[PDB]
């Protein structure tokens, strides 16, 4: 859209100007429910050809349902919570008796319905698989007959897509020790999902955001194994809200600052530590430093609030003048001077020091731009690959407006040697 | 101890649609599964219904079906008929029958007749 | 109404046999295996005296025998008794998801 | 085959803090943010400053409101807890949990004499 | 003398069912069954080379093709363990199959094999 | 014993030909392309001479000619040899996992 940035020279840091937050502040269960029935002894005789392949069928389908039934810079200052603690708390409500049979008759002939609790939950039960109606109609009658004689060859056939899901379902089920993420489509196809989106109580910007980006979503749900009683198989999913819709923020990168000193080893520098997503909720901002959680898509970004921190809302006026007595802007210094380099999301950020070659080139005309010393930009649309050292990185390549504002080295106000080099947690 | 008790009929109008109760005492309800026959002064025996566990699955007989609901409820131990539409020809005497050993739903599995009932006689009249 | 053909009436003397039969066709009594021979006296509710052609429940006497043949089912007494004289009915599996029982046969002696 | 052989005189240090028998490893900074943990069958709360606290359930809604200092709510008594901008979903899985008395270790030292400056240090 | 199991039978099907049929004159396999159960006692064979194909040699966790349910429980019951051991190692199959390795060995002689390192629980 | 039948004896004039054969069912040497024929001196042990239907080994003479017609394997020769008095057997695949020989024929030379 009109992603942009400024780059301030006080401090080495790329502010990606203009985004929607999306953020994720709520958890909805979900019960999705597989119906089978309990086959006894097989009661075929002969071993034929045909009949072979539904015994093989069979035994492997009852020992998918048996082994089923045998299942049941700134990252320390995060808090940490339980993730599956919705999908657990239903799977316990559904344990109490006389609970799976309200999920059983009330979902009689629908496919979707809204059931209550135990507790007074109103969650969204839906039917994915119906072998029960298959089973009982389709294949017993013919399995059951003396001398077996299978005349159909569409019998095992179809069958084996009525199979696969129930089976591979587990399959997941005994990979991930219970818990899955993301959910896969055979835990909840296309269609499902996107029938199940339109069912939620939500408001309508909701149900079209998440409804237009079931990848994103898809990705950020977890699943969780519930009772097995009654011949049901239920698992939650546990489809992730979200509360706060278009509001704008940014992503803020940084990057090293060091001077210039002939002498090796007696250049000090200080670099800010606040790397990743400030996005504007409520009278706050919501601060996302593991830059591995937010996701990215088409200027939306979709990002878990459980990993945050709920900072103050004057956030941006440390971020336009470092020097401001309303916030501390954390830093940290170090006597280290190694090249290095960052990719923001509209340009390169250089910061090579000393007997370091630093380029930056194009596909058309080759060596473009040399940088001499201390932090510089590179714009996307001017350049295509910057390298460091012996190092060559890839500038993203998509359209937007960046200006590159002039600023001081600021690190050249210190004495020259007073600074500590001790902490990875300061302020100003 | 194993016996079935019945209650309901008699002389019902045309029409006029009669709830009929069966119930039963002595052994596990919930586990075993129910069904229900009724016979014709003159005639022989006539499949009428099916239910297993809960009300999971239902069968019914082809020249019943859509004119009659069975369910039951096992807080009271009690299953439940209902019936619309009775005709001239309903004449005759229900019968309450216990079958099926576990927790299946394949009616093939359920054919079994190890207790009967008592039944309940309903007649028409004008 | 469809049901199963029987025989109207069977009569035979004390100590005798029987061959009391009902015919199906090829999806009913002739497969599945689940012939269901079931007694009834009047004034009382019916009792199961065969079960799965050959099978037997507990409490019940070694005379009876039950057999099928392609789509007949079969019952034979030995050594019958004066209080046989009842009502004989064929229960089976039809294919079509439903138990299907028969015409009911009358069992007299003389 | 991750983990460290620690001495058995572990429990001590935990009961309390202060004994002439272990380090008990400490981390001490002047940074002041609201954050918050689920535990096994509860959940602490170190909301701190300018920032709303709150205890909630499904049923009767706000039940407890957290004003200064750490605290702690059972699992039994609320369903989520929120802290600032962000909610938490507390563990509801059944147990017994006993909340003892304790005095805030903070004050004891001098109001400014602590460095700011370290990740691994010890009592 | 650790262990060896044989987990599939490619020799028997592949040298009595399907190269007798294939290997005649002008070859029609009239019968439709014969390649579809070769599917099923293909699959496994495939999908374990593709797992192999992708994380290079090691796998965690040991997926379900590597070695099945009932497979695993067999296995259990065979190594020199004590009896406690044995049962709550194989009460949690899902747990110890999350916490297990595999890993390529030798192909010659047509005896492709793999070893699975599945953990002691000492303590 | 299970086998090939062959002819008990065959005599030819130097120089000419003879046509003889072997016949089985389906699941033997007919058909499956495995068609061998071999060589028998008395004291001496057995010598390859035709493999696979039609093909000949190396050291070996071409004047052997080997086919198969429906469930008939046959043997052709031309210019007959006095050493050519020997014993003749064909060897082909039993679709039942096994390698079956012939009856043995004695060639003779007048």
């Amino acid at each position: 859209q009109n992603i942009t940035e400024e780059f301030y020279q006080s401090t080495c840091s790329a502010v990606s100007k203009g985004y929607l937050s999306a953020l994720r502040t709520g958890w909805y269960t979900s019960v999705i429910t597989i119906e089978l029935s309990n086959i006894k002894e097989n009661k075929c005789n002969g071993t034929d050809a045909k009949v072979k392949l539904i015994k093989q069928e069979l035994d492997k389908y009852k020992n998918a349902v048996t082994e089923l039934q045998l299942l049941m810079f700134l990252g320390f200052l995060l808090g940490v919570g339980s993730a599956i603690a919705s999908g657990v708390a239903v799977c316990k409500v559904l344990h109490l008796e006389g609970e799976v049979n309200k999920i059983k008759s009330a979902l009689l002939s629908t496919n979707k319905a809204v059931v209550s609790l135990s507790n007074g939950v109103s969650v969204l039960t839906f039917k994915v698989l119906d072998l029960k109606n298959y089973i009982d109609k389709q294949l017993l009658p013919i399995l059951n007959k003396q001398s077996c004689s299978i005349s159909n060859i569409e019998t095992v056939i179809e069958f084996q897509q009525k199979n696969n899901r129930l089976l591979e379902i587990t399959r997941e089920f005994s990979v991930n020790a219970g818990v899955t993420t993301p959910v896969s489509t055979y835990m909840l196809t296309n269609s499902e999902l996107l029938s199940l989106i339109n069912d939620m109580p939500i408001t309508n910007d909701q149900k079209k955001l998440m409804s237009n980006n079931v990848q994103i979503v898809r990705q950020q749900s977890y699943s969780i194994m519930c009772i097995i009683k009654e011949e049901v198989l239920a698992y939650v999913v546990q489809l992730p809200l979200y509360g706060v819709i278009d509001t704008p923020c940014w992503k803020l990168h940084t990057s090293p600052l060091c001077t210039t000193n002939t002498k090796e080893g007696s250049n000090i520098c200080l670099t800010r530590t606040d790397r990743g997503w400030y996005c504007d909720n409520a009278g706050s901002v919501s601060f996302f430093p593991q830059a591995e959680t937010c996701k990215v898509q088409s200027n939306r970004v979709f990002c878990d609030t459980m990993n945050s921190l709920t900072l103050p809302s004057e956030v941006n006026l440390c971020n336009v003048d470092i020097f401001n007595p309303k916030y501390d802007c954390k830093i940290m210094t170090s006597k280290t001077d190694v090249s290095s380099s960052v990719i923001t999301s509209l340009g390169a950020i250089v910061s090579c020091y000393g007997k370091t070659k630093c380029t930056a080139s194009n596909k058309n005309r080759g060596i473009i731009k040399t940088f001499s010393n201390g932090c510089d930009y590179v714009s996307n649309k001017g350049v295509d690959t910057v390298s460091v050292g012996n190092t060559l990185y890839y500038v993203n390549k998509q359209e937007g407006k960046s200006l590159y504002v002039k600023g001081e080295p600021i690190i050249n106000f210190y004495d020259p040697l007073v600074f500590p080099s001790d902490e990875f947690d300061a302020s100003i | 101890q194993v016996q079935l008790v019945e209650s309901g009929g008699g002389v019902v109008q045309p029409g006029t649609s009669l709830t009929l109760s069966c119930a039963a005492s002595g052994f596990t309800f919930r586990t075993y599964a129910f069904h229900w026959v009724r016979q014709a002064p003159g005639k022989g025996l006539e499949w009428l219904a099916l239910v297993t566990y809960d009300g999971t699955t239902q069968y019914y007989a082809d020249s019943v079906k859509g004119r009659l609901t069975i369910y039951r409820d096992n807080s009271k131990n009690t299953l439940f008929l209902h019936l619309n539409s009775l005709r001239r020809d309903d004449t005759a005497i229900y019968f309450c029958a216990r079958g099926g050993e576990g927790s299946f739903s394949w009616l093939g599995y359920l054919q079994y007749m190890d207790v009967w009932g008592q039944g309940t006689t309903v007649t028409v009249s004008s | 109404q469809s049901a199963l053909t029987q025989p109207a009436s069977v009569s035979g003397s004390p100590g005798q046999s029987i061959t009391l039969s009902c015919t199906g066709t090829s999806s009913d009594i002739g497969d599945y295996d689940y012939v269901s021979w079931y007694q009834k006296y009047p004034d009382t509710a019916p009792k199961l005296v065969i079960y799965d052609v050959s099978e037997r429940p507990s409490g019940v006497s070694t005379r009876f025998s039950g057999s099928k043949s392609g789509n007949t089912a079969s019952l034979t007494i030995s050594g019958l008794q004066p209080e046989d004289e009842a009502d004989y009915y064929c229960n089976s599996y039809s294919s079509t998801n439903t138990l299907k029982f028969g015409g009911g046969t009358k069992l007299t002696v003389l």
